[PDB]
């Protein structure tokens, strides 16, 4: 019976779910267990690009005193990573509040992007529509701060991620290195059939190698 | 070394003029002046407890009653052995920002109140944080306090 | 017509389950359920009293003790005649953006409170503006809120 | 005796004062005396462009529990009328909490600079070294909302101006705005021999068409 497999979990957990939804169910249990069974002040993190499964999941979760967040990557990146420790990591010139948009810049040159970042205050996206550099801007400030790995190690025991497929090789090392640099337990559930979204941007060759070279990540299958 | 308190100024509270006495977490108080022991229990209440920050402070509880003056009580954390101290983890983690890369060690938790004439009640405004310097704006959602997820206070008295 | 109150809708209250009863300055509570307008007056002083939500919300503040649901008192106010009337003068000089230019005349002033298990304090927050749908986050510099300079509740009890 | 007509007052008042500071004794004495003859909601506007000044007029006067705000005119702008209506004003696209960096745009056509802020957010000034655009931004966003209208008219009765003939017609034009169409008392002090920031934009000769052409305001010799 896979209800006891998923009961007795352990570390981290890789569930090969179906279509149609399906793992937000398992999501929401997992998330309800490790709530219910902690007694201590770790909090959990789990994200999802979808706002209306980011709404339901807020909807049938009760309030909770420990500060548990439910968002997209990027705003959970903007929110608690970039925007209170970009002054502290990159002195009080950077700013600190600032809105994203992706289509004002359109740059072909890394040094080109950061001047307009550190000048004009704008924060785009490569003219490449792979990769996010948000995501590479979490890496910088996260090393080079202790404070923000201090404060990412403390807060989350387990941070729960969604639709991992959609993922690119920014936020995978950035995962990568908050799993392996800080210790941190990932609980990630994806879909290898949902590889549609890879003209956004998605590359999920990195995931299927974890899948199979890595072996820490244990594999399950769902009925 | 484990977190350990540091130190608390206190300043313009009910007895305390002047005050920078050292803490560590064990701390014993006794001697004379009895009602000082008492007011330096109420200022560690004031600094830590939501039970009684809600009742404000009162003409009687500044120095002297003079309420030209401005109470400050600053409380001083030493931070170390991020690792292993569970009580070092709970403290950083409610903490988002305002902790400067380059002193992670000590943390300051001041407590500012002026007293307003037009209402008669000395708000406490709680300013805590890093750097003496620069203070970033406290969350404060409603009653409770960033702190209050940190630091409750359990009094004892039979 | 001078700013008036409009509507009041209590919900998830000590025994007001869903009511949106209106308003208008003078207001008269009467009747059986002596317990209910006893509430209903609490209601207000934790809507307009800082002596009264300082306490917070219990257990038994809620209908039939339910933690689950989440009390929603939302006062409802009318403005008009800017120019004449006083106290329009003083409740809008206090907000601070916040208000539609859409509609300069309703005026919600909600307090949403949920109740958290691990520290079993319903924490009352406030969640005042123009428009149900969108809320800017209200300043609340400490124990005083920014209602507090506007609206203070004289309680007349023999 | 001259301290007689300090204490009299009587609305607008003008004082020609001499140099070496002196302004800052008045300035205090008003500002006291409106405090403690006043008994309503009404709250009070100085601002000054020194920074320093700011700090000790701040800390020479008490804590107020009604709101008395002391700043410089740019910053009292982009404070309260700009960041919190600049959402009710010209909907919700465009940005509430920004910088201001005057070197970075030098645009010479308005509609230009009104693209560039719109789209880039960036917020500069002029080519020309004369006029400010924050202050016709102000006159913009108090003409076509009505709540920046009514909560200037309710919050300050009196608002008091320093070092006037450093200002320039844009920030006469706001200031002129709010004395006519919204009936708010108005404190200007003003040496008219202290015309030395002409090159950094200011046009006094608005000021002194005031204390000639203008008879509400009444002219006051100070020794």
């Amino acid at each position: 019976m896979s209800r006891e497999q998923i009961i007795k979990d352990g570390g981290n957990i890789l569930v090969t779910a179906g279509a149609g939804s399906g793992k937000t169910t398992i999501l929401v249990s997992k998330i309800e267990a490790d709530l219910k069974e902690n007694k201590t002040h770790y909090s959990i993190a789990a994200v999802t690009f979808t706002n209306k499964a980011a709404k339901e999941i807020e909807g049938r979760l009760g309030y909770s005193s420990r500060g548990n967040f439910i968002g997209t990557n990027d705003g959970f990146v903007e929110s608690e990573i970039i925007r209170p420790f970009i002054k502290d990591a990159f002195g009080n010139d950077y700013p600190d509040n600032f809105t994203a948009e992706y289509f004002d810049n359109q740059f072909a040159s890394y040094d080109k992007g950061l001047q307009v970042l550190k000048y004009q205050n704008i924060l785009g996206t490569y003219s490449n529509p792979k990769k996010n550099f948000k995501f590479q801007l979490a890496l910088d400030i996260l090393k080079k701060s202790l404070v923000a790995r201090q404060y990412i190690f403390s807060k989350y025991f387990k941070i729960f991620i969604d639709e991992y497929q959609d993922s690119d090789k920014d936020m995978h090392n950035l995962f990568m290195y908050l799993k392996d640099q800080l210790k941190i337990k990932l609980f990630i559930v994806g879909d290898p059939k949902q590889s549609i979204y890879i003209w956004r941007g998605a590359e999920p060759e990195n995931f299927n190698g974890l899948i199979e070279n890595s072996t820490d990540f244990n594999k399950y299958h769902l009925t | 070394g484990p977190m350990k308190f540091s130190n608390i100024t206190i300043k313009n509270f009910r007895n305390f003029e002047k005050v920078n006495i050292n803490l560590d977490n064990k701390n014993v108080i006794f001697g004379m002046n009895d009602i000082g022991k008492t007011n330096f229990l109420y200022a560690l209440r004031f600094l830590l407890d939501k039970e009684i920050r809600k009742f404000g402070f009162n003409k009687s509880d500044y120095h002297k009653h003079d309420t030209s003056k401005k109470i400050e009580i600053i409380l001083t954390l030493d931070l170390s052995n991020y690792e292993k101290d569970e009580d070092t983890k709970k403290l950083i983690s409610v903490v988002k920002g305002a902790r400067t890369s380059a002193n992670a060690d000590v943390f300051y938790i001041a407590l500012e109140s002026k007293y307003d004439d037009k209402e008669l009640y000395g708000n406490i405004i709680l300013k805590w944080g890093s750097e003496l310097d620069n203070l970033i704006d406290i969350p404060g959602r409603g009653n409770i306090n960033a702190l209050d997820n940190v630091f409750k206070v359990i009094y004892i008295n039979p």
